[PDB]
């Protein structure tokens, strides 16, 4: 257990390392895809309009 | 004069290749895509993203390589064939 | 004391041996890939705002479309694309889950995890390069019937090189296959040898050695996958 | 064959067909064929080019300021100036050369290497 | 030992890949390429 | 008065990790060079990768031949020796 | 014989050619790397902060092996398998 | 100790270096004949179908180079002489 | 006597290490003075600036070369296992 | 114990060394001198006569050494000193 | 059998490996290096005097490493430790 | 067993590793220079005149040390040291 | 069994061809360089063939040197085998 102890503070270690760095990124990725096809579908709407 | 330690000994020697052998061809092809992708990106700042996919190709390759090597060292030393 | 092999829920039928704690691995991985593809059918919005399971999806997919055009024609074998794409997912998941802590004490002085990666299994591996290999050469044959594959194969690029080739042909399921294996076996030997260390100094190395493996995971899924796509051209051509 | 089109800021030189080119870039002496990749290179200040052609004598040209610029069909050298071998006047060439003005001493020099006297 | 030698998981856990494909073949990968051409 | 056959194997075992090793090491810098030589060929012809992908296999397949050939041959000697 | 010596000696030998290679390969591709960024810098001296990132991957790729060839060195001396 | 065992070891021993080396010289020129075809083709897209012509005579070149290793290495291994 | 032959096997292997760390330590040292030649070539002035990156490289070089050079120390003065 | 016994291990080891060598030393060569070949060609197709000659000048400079090799093989494989 | 021998002929296969190792990267880092400062005065005439420090600097650290393998070696063939 | 047998078996290996070791740098330097020759004969097919010379002089310095290195093999397979 | 002296010398021209197999191979990588960097400046600048020497051998004697250093402790080992 004292391995798995160890090994339990490793991944809390690497899951704290990952949300710190790498989770803001992806998440600011995925916002701008979402917001990339929302204006595509609004620009959809306004061109249909015109 | 125990067998068992003249295979061990030859296993472990080997094995010992195996990691020679991984260890310089992952190194330097390590360095070489390096080298690449520091001389595209210095070239052509603008082509970042496109040329870290085929550097990481190469590195699939070189890598592979090299833990082909790691298994079948693997498969040397603990479980050794002739025993 | 690692222990190499020596698979755990072992258990014999039909007169032969099954590795259980692979198959279990396999249909863990197997049954989150289903939550996923179910959790996109049920919340797939064409014309709203997708959400993270169907921007992952999209993305997954554009990007292999991508990779297949600069290959070959996605219209000349459309089937490359669902054929391979879950080889990208399947073997990611496979390596991601090795993040999760399931290494313990067994009892015997040494690390045993109760989750390990189906990869790090050769018949894992074997399976799906296998499979690939006869999926891509039944390609060929489609395209260029089956007496014109082995011809086509056998005289390659140039006719005088003609046993490489072979070598080639033979080389593309094993090259497949064992890296594969490596870029997973290893982490899975590291991981028990990481384990001989002190605890209070053995989480540090330990921590590293899964951030690398993550990446190492995740390139050699889209290497496997990208592989898949060009072997799939290559007998695919003329 | 390749196009050689010699053409000066005031006014075109030189232009027609020509099996070969040798010339001295900032990176080195350079000869160009028929199916020489794209190319773009500066001369050095006292570079000479020397065409060579079918069924007539190599014409060497003493150019000041010449870039040369290679493609699959044509060979055009941007020259601020070019003179050509027949009339190249050998005391003057040698009075020009070694100038304390580095532009007429290597106009003087490129006049040299096209007559052969370097 | 010699993990190397091929085993009975290796039928069996191409089983389930199999189906997984047949799921991707029919429920995803058809979908989304609408979606996606929709686009 | 020790096992002959202990003997051979330790041979064939050291034989074969000269084997692999060489060819790993080959391998290696073959697939380097050629990805420096892809990486080269996509930062100056953006478009070109999809075009340039086929000719960077054509010579990675035959680079790894040799690898899995002397995989191959590492396998003969080691899992059934010449003559134990 | 002690069947102990000869173990440890094929061990010893293995885990120098372990060794041999991590330091070839590791040495190489960290100096092609660094010729790369000091050609970079050379012909564009503003472009530092966006060559490191390259330089700093290629590292922890060279670095992970050769840390990777002295795990296995401790390994095969401390703890020889079948010793 | 019978001799034909030590025979034996170090004809094994042998095609070890020999295929070893084998292995190392074709994997080197072909990716560096590789490399060379690579970047021409990056220059001239057109022009692969002429450059494919000396890449294939290197090619052959240096696996002729390997072919005669093999062949050796398998009299080593195949017909030892002096057994 | 098992302790010779192991003091042998150590010796051959520390040996070995070091030729290997000498190798590697040369070639990047040369690798890492070429790139600073083509660049102090190219500009005079660049001279102060490449120090830093050619500094950088030689010194993670050494780095490996020196702990190999410490792992060779451990192998021949402690011999593990005698 | 047979003296022709390790004779013949030692010759059969330096024979491989020989083939070792020798590869390394023509599929070097020869890739290099291949990718000599593919630049050329590629940058001057007419020039292939002029460029075929000295790479066979080159190429056979260093098969030369490496058949060299492969001549002193015979005689450590079939006329071995002190036999 | 007299330990001495074993000792002396590992301690004198240890120095040989120190002596390759060494002579391999000198006189390949110190050519390399070369080719470079030929290559730079090749292309400006002059620079010699202002690069003549860079090069001195790379042969000497080169330099400074081979004659550390070369001490050590004299070290373990003189001085041979646990004889 | 017999003293000569061994001392033979020594000399045979070393002079293989010599020959390995000679027709390595050999060919490998004369692939190197013709890679020189046949590009600087693409950039001016006509200066090949002028080339050919600096290029034997480079052919003269990598053969005298393989010759070299034959020379001292034969004095080993021949006439043994302390034999 | 074996006598001191039969196993020392083996030991030491083992250990011999080891130093020169590395010099002859560093030596050899030394010289291709060294002349693969004449031969271009010569291809590109004739003119500056004088100026181009003097470099050229600074470079390739310190190639040797080592090399030839290593005829020494090659005689040291063959035939003054240390402690034989």
């Amino acid at each position: 257990m004292s391995i798995f102890i160890g090994q339990l503070i490793g991944f809390a270690v690497i899951a704290f390392i990952i949300v710190k760095w790498v989770v803001p990124p992806v998440r600011t990725l995925m916002r701008n895809q979402q917001e990339a096809v929302r204006a595509a579908l609004a620009e959809s709407a306004e061109a249909a309009k015109k | 004069l125990d067998p068992n330690a003249i295979i061990t000994a030859g296993a472990l020697i080997g094995g010992g290749l195996i990691m020679g052998g991984g260890a310089i061809g992952a190194g330097i092809g390590d360095g070489i895509a390096g080298n690449a992708l520091i001389s595209g990106i210095a070239r052509q700042p603008e082509a970042q993203g496109r040329l870290f996919t085929p550097f990481f190709i190469t590195v699939g390759l070189v890598e592979a390589a090299y833990f082909i090597n790691l298994a079948f060292m693997a498969l040397f030393v603990f479980a050794t064939p002739g025993l | 004391a690692i222990h190499v092999g020596h698979h755990t829920l072992v258990f014999e039928l039909f007169g032969m041996t099954f590795n259980g704690d692979t198959i279990l691995a396999t249909a863990v991985t197997a049954v989150i890939v289903i939550a996923l593809a179910f959790y996109l059918r049920a919340k797939v919005t064409s014309t709203g705002v997708p959400s993270g399971v169907q921007l992952f999806w999209e993305a997954l997919t554009i990007q292999m479309r991508q990779q297949i055009e600069g290959s070959i024609g996605m219209k000349i074998a459309p089937f490359v694309l669902p054929l391979s794409v879950t080889i990208f997912v399947f073997i990611l998941i496979s390596n991601w889950l090795a993040v999760l802590p399931l290494q313990y004490g067994g009892a015997d002085g040494a690390a045993a995890e109760l989750y390990k990666a189906p990869a790090s299994d050769i018949n894992f591996v074997l399976a799906l390069a296998l499979f690939v290999f006869v999926c891509y050469h039944a390609a060929g044959i489609w395209r260029r019937g089956i007496v014109g594959h082995p011809i086509k194969v056998v005289k390659g690029h140039v006719a005088f090189l003609a046993p490489i080739n072979i070598v080639e042909e033979l080389a593309k399921p094993i090259s497949l296959a064992l890296r594969l294996f490596g870029n997973i076996f290893a982490g899975g030997i590291l991981v028990a040898l990481i384990a001989m260390f002190p605890w209070y100094i053995q989480w540090f190395p330990n921590a590293v050695w899964k951030t690398f493996d993550l990446f190492v995971g995740l390139i050699q899924a889209f290497i496997f996958s990208l592989l898949t796509i060009l072997y799939f051209s290559q007998s695919m051509e003329l | 064959d390749l196009n050689v089109e010699i053409v000066a800021v005031e006014r075109e030189l030189w232009s027609g067909p020509a099996t070969f080119v040798f010339t001295r870039t900032t990176a080195g002496e350079i000869g160009i064929l028929p199916r020489h990749i794209p190319l773009v290179a500066q001369l050095v200040d006292d570079a000479m080019v020397r065409v060579e052609r079918e069924g007539e004598d190599d014409l060497r040209i003493a150019v000041d300021g010449g870039f040369l610029s290679v493609t699959e069909e044509t060979v055009r050298i941007l020259v601020e100036n070019a003179q050509f071998e027949s009339e190249i006047d050998a005391d003057a060439a040698k009075e020009d050369a070694a100038s304390d003005d580095e532009r007429t001493a290597a106009w003087g020099r490129a006049r040299l290497r096209a007559l052969g006297q370097i | 030992s010699n993990f190397l030698i091929p085993n009975g998981t290796f039928f069996a856990v191409l089983i389930i890949f199999l189906i997984v494909l047949g799921v991707i073949s029919k429920w995803v990968v058809p979908p989304i390429s609408k979606v996606l051409a929709e686009r």
